[PDB]
């Protein structure tokens, strides 16, 4: 009876297929983002600079 | 020894179809017995 169960399954009655989904490679990066440099000015206006 | 080899390749392509039916290989049992008085054959067949 053990033999005949192997017996009933076949090649073409228990076919057996191999299935796997495309996964993206997995990848570790650094991104530091420092804003634009910033400046001191100091300007005098008095009226004659203005006026010359 | 030819005649045992021609015997021995017909028995390999029954086997193929055997493993198909799942079937157990009594059959094929006995030819491999015949296969391998017929191997005995081919050792001293080797030796000349």
């Amino acid at each position: 009876e053990e033999a005949i169960k192997q017996t009933l399954r076949n090649k073409f009655n228990y076919n057996t297929r191999e299935c796997q989904t495309i996964n993206p490679s997995i990848r570790e990066r650094g991104v530091s983002t420092e804003p634009p440099p910033s400046d001191t000015i100091c300007g005098n206006i008095t009226q004659w600079e203005i006026f010359d | 020894e030819d005649e045992y080899d021609v015997k021995y390749q017909m028995y390999k392509i029954n086997a193929r179809g055997e493993n198909l039916f799942g079937l157990q290989n009594q059959k094929y049992p006995e030819l491999e017995k015949t296969d391998a008085e017929i191997k005995n054959l081919n050792k001293l067949y080797n030796l000349y």
